[PDB]
């Protein structure tokens, strides 16, 4: 695997690129919190 | 979103093109006919 990206670093920077890119789109729409859905969920009946 | 989905697809389509031939002239060259393309299209919509 390493061996065939020695010879071929423009692959590599590719896949780079292409986790960078990725990852720069994802980001915004990630919601943002102090904490996740971590404490149980509550359905009170009034 | 008519320019996002072109500004993406053109990258990826760039970004494999590089992957493929090893280099970053080739997917330039690749992508350079693009342009000829969407030349063509807008010349048969405007005509009809």
């Amino acid at each position: 695997m390493s061996q065939f990206f020695i010879r071929r670093p423009v692959f590599a920077w590719v896949i780079a690129i292409f986790i960078i890119i990725f990852g720069l789109l994802s980001i915004p729409k990630l919601p943002i919190a102090r904490f996740p859905s971590v404490a149980p969920p509550q359905v009170n009946i009034s | 979103q008519m320019a996002f989905l072109l500004g993406l697809s053109m990258l990826v389509v760039f970004l494999v093109l590089a992957a493929l031939y090893e280099s970053w002239a080739i997917p330039l060259s690749v992508m350079l006919v693009v342009p000829l393309g969407i030349f063509g299209a807008i010349i048969a919509i405007m005509s009809r």
